[PDB]
């Protein structure tokens, strides 16, 4: 409550530690799964773009996880820099930085489920990673995780949506596009107050998914044909200030089809990622 | 239901309850050191034990949320 | 996903060596024997037969026993103990509902207290160093799957009928990595059913050749001809039924070519 947390500097020349508490209830289903899991998939990962689980320690009624420090989240960054807008150099590096670890990610088997703007982390050195991985479950091949539901509405994929009964590697690709596409306006592109009005509000910008752009579509359930017939709106518009070579990339990360979604580890040689440089933020 | 038929089958036979419960016991606070001291901190009670490391008391502001979100 | 399947492969055999149990580590038990392990192994399936258990939990739960057993030692009496919270510890990583500890205390006829099944899960998590994800032999059968034509049925059951057979006997299944047991079992059924032996797509991707398996075969030919007649037979009734293309009733092979 009061110490909350207990953020511990290093003096011997060493990295900052803080520390995560869960308490445990130790009367039913004993450690919940959504630390389990979180401690397990932690662990296997190693990159420059994700958090390190520095440590986990275990008492009779108490779980503390000794995490890497990182400054301050995108939200907050973003919320303080609105009145300038992210650079483009910066939001440059912040996209070449979090599709490294990304594609990280789903080399090694795991699968991330929320991006949310205030999941990623960034530090004074223009470093950037992952944070949350509660919700990642692993996959080795994208038919073995079901469905539940549990992503932000803000951020979920056009296929989840509407239903599926297996995720794969584009979930993560959309989000990240979101928040690509986010940034440059720092607007929120689909702020949909339920299921069906953030649907609405995706086919205001890409247009109605017709068979010829989605072939899949027409037998999804929870699809109906009795949908608006809104057109595709111009990107020249959706994103005022892009440049020529950012046209494509964020029209193919946004694409609908989830087999065609442009992979992470194909996203880094597209001609967008050319010339790439790590500025410092506002004092982080 | 008299227990599910397959399921509910004891193994092998009886056991010592009184000497189980000490020996998960004794390895249940046994868990310390090495840990304690090589992150100096007393974990038993939310403790900062002295040392090089500097345990510092923090404010929920000025600090991502990601360090005190309650699970869900 | 077939852009990153390349390195989830690599990545799964490199990891297939650190989270392996230490051959013979058991026979230094003194108070359980196999006799033990296969009746736990069988009590295991019939668990998860009567609680709508994902089949990937099993392969995980007798993993971390044979991490557990052969780190820390175990009497006699609690090693159901062990098996339960190898469960309890199994499910609450693969499946999408964990059923509750007063479930599984339930199932073991009420002999060990719902404070016991805990204090236990609270020792695996430690000696195996909250190493959970282990690659196992169900999670090399799916990348072995899809090599075996577009359109194949009665192969991806019988297939898992032959891993599921391996858990059963440690000797002498503790020897081999996962990715031979998986590829033996993947060209047993594989010559059962259809006739070809082991594809050439997975022959220059796994690099395993036929010849390299010849063990992994003989050792697992011998304990599908023996089913039918072993102790604990409790995944042969499994697989008998209809949802996996009943498998369990077709005539072995009698002898190979390989």
């Amino acid at each position: 409550t009061y110490g909350v947390v207990y953020k511990a500097r290093n003096k011997l020349t060493g990295e900052v530690v803080a520390l995560k508490k869960i308490r445990l209830d130790t009367e039913t289903e004993g450690v919940p799964s959504t630390a389990i899991r979180e401690i397990s998939l932690l662990k296997e990962l190693n990159h420059p773009n994700i958090v390190k689980l520095l440590d986990v320690i275990h008492t009779e009624n108490k779980l503390y996880l000794v995490f890497e420090f990182l400054h301050q989240d995108l939200k907050k960054f973003m919320d303080a820099s609105a009145l300038t807008g992210i650079p483009l150099p910066l939001i440059k590096s912040y996209l070449f930085q979090l599709l490294q670890g990304l594609a990280f990610c789903h080399s090694h088997r795991v699968l991330h489920r929320d991006l949310k703007p205030q999941n990623l982390l960034i530090n004074t050195e223009g470093a950037i990673k992952l944070a949350d991985f509660g919700l990642a479950r692993a996959f080795g091949v994208p038919v073995r995780t079901y469905t539940h539901e549990v992503v932000t509405l803000w951020y979920r994929a056009p296929e989840i949506l509407l239903g599926c009964k297996y995720y794969s590697t584009a979930v993560d690709i959309w989000s990240l596009g979101c928040i690509f596409a986010e940034m440059v306006t720092r607007r929120a592109l689909f702020p949909g107050d339920s299921e069906i009005d953030q649907l609405f509000r995706i086919f205001r910008t890409l247009g109605t998914p017709d068979e010829v752009v989605w072939p899949g579509v027409t037998s999804m359930p929870d699809y109906k044909p009795s949908f608006p017939k809104w057109a595709r709106q111009d990107f020249s518009k959706v994103v005022p200030p892009l440049d020529e070579d950012g046209r494509s990339l964020l029209s193919q990360m946004l694409h609908y089809d989830p087999n065609k979604r442009i992979s992470a580890k194909a996203a880094l040689a597209h001609p967008f990622f050319q010339d790439v440089t790590k500025p410092v933020p506002h004092l982080r | 239901e008299h227990p599910k038929p397959s399921a509910c089958r004891n193994l092998f036979g009886p056991v010592d309850h009184e000497e189980l419960t000490r020996d998960l016991e004794k390895h249940c606070r046994d868990m310390e050191e090495a840990s304690q001291r090589k992150w100096n901190f007393d974990f038993q009670n939310h403790k900062p034990l002295e040392g090089k490391y500097e345990w510092q008391e923090v404010e929920k502001g000025s600090l991502p949320e990601f360090y005190y979100r309650p699970p869900r | 996903v077939p852009d990153y399947h390349e390195d989830i492969h690599t990545y799964l055999r490199e990891m297939e060596v650190k989270c392996k149990p230490k051959v013979g580590y058991m026979k230094k038990q003194p108070d359980i024997t196999n006799s033990m392990r296969a009746i736990l192994v069988d009590w295991l399936v019939e668990v998860g037969e009567e609680y709508k258990l994902q089949n990937e939990t099993l392969h995980l739960a007798v993993n971390y026993i044979d991490r557990f057993l052969s780190s820390m030692s175990v009497l006699r009496g609690k090693l159901q103990l062990v098996g339960t919270a190898a469960m309890l510890l199994a499910s609450k990583f693969e499946e999408i509902y964990p059923p509750e500890v007063a479930e599984f205390v339930y199932i073991t006829d009420d002999t060990y207290t719902k404070k016991q099944v805990l204090r236990m899960e609270h020792l695996v998590l430690k000696v195996l160093t909250f190493d959970l994800a282990a690659p196992t032999v169900n999670q090399f059968l799916t990348q072995y799957f899809l090599h075996q034509q577009p359109a194949n049925c009665k192969v991806e059951s019988l297939a898992m009928f032959l891993g599921e057979l391996s858990l059963i006997d440690a000797d002498p299944y503790l020897k081999y990595l996962p990715s031979v047991i998986a590829g033996a079992a993947f060209h047993l059924a594989l010559y059962t059913v259809t006739g070809q032996s082991w594809p050439e797509s997975l022959i220059r991707k796994t690099g395993y050749t036929l010849e390299s398996l010849k063990p992994c075969l003989m050792d697992l030919h011998q304990t599908y001809l023996k089913a039918p007649q072993h102790a604990q037979q409790s995944i042969r009734e499994k697989y008998k039924n209809s949802k996996y293309h009943g498998v369990s009733l077709l005539n072995p092979p009698e002898t190979l070519n390989l």
